[PDB]
């Protein structure tokens, strides 16, 4: 039995922790909702 | 049970003490999620239950008392916040620029940041909080690092 608790509001945060790349890559999505990587 | 738009964390107790198997949306009375993380269940809220009412596996995107409502897009070109709900860890934003998935049939946004798969249907927010979509489906690149397509909805 699943149930939801309040976590936050939706808000953009000034001065957030700012990090990650920006990969650009080539994926297939199958149906059944699976992304791949296309090489 | 709580109608407050916002995050909120998807708990079952069905295993070992109360687990968290992913986050959602609520937005204008319809609280938003992936379909890996409920499987199309019901849901509870308080003393209240939530049904599903739209869903689709192969967007892995489901949608409970209402129809899909999120409709804002990454632009293609500024960086975007998720808003990620770690289990048993305080809500906390990180800004990223967002890389891209080219297919086929188009190019989504996609952002390159690892969390525990708990934190699935956290939401990722443009500059004016609008969400944009979904983390938590996505792909597992060489290096072995995670990186989730922005998965967005059709509001109808
Ligand atoms: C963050 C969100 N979803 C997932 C992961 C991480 N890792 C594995 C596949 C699903």
């Amino acid at each position: 039995d699943m149930y939801i608790e309040r976590a936050g509001d939706i808000t953009w945060e000034k001065d957030a922790e700012v990090t990650g790349n920006s990969p650009r890559l080539d994926v297939a999505l199958d149906e059944s909702g699976d992304f791949s990587l296309v090489e | 049970g709580e109608t407050t738009d916002g995050v909120y964390r998807v708990m079952t107790r069905r295993l070992l003490g109360s687990t968290q198997v992913g986050v959602g949306v609520m937005q204008e009375g319809v609280f938003h999620t992936m379909w890996h993380v409920t499987k199309g269940a019901a849901l509870r809220s308080g003393e209240g239950r939530l049904d599903p009412y739209w869903g689709d596996v192969k967007q892995d995107l489901v949608s409970y008392c209402g129809p899909w409502k999120l409709d804002a897009a990454w632009d293609g070109l500024s960086e975007v916040q998720l808003l990620a709900v770690p289990p048993g860890e305080r809500a906390k934003n990180i800004q990223t620029l967002p890389g891209i998935f080219k297919t086929k049939d188009g190019d989504i946004g996609a952002v390159a940041l690892d969390y525990p798969a708990g934190t699935s249907g956290s939401p990722i927010l443009d500059k004016c909080g609008r969400v944009i979509g979904l983390y938590g489906n996505g792909v597992v690149i060489k290096n072995g690092s995670y990186v989730s397509a922005i998965t967005q909805g059709k509001r109808e």
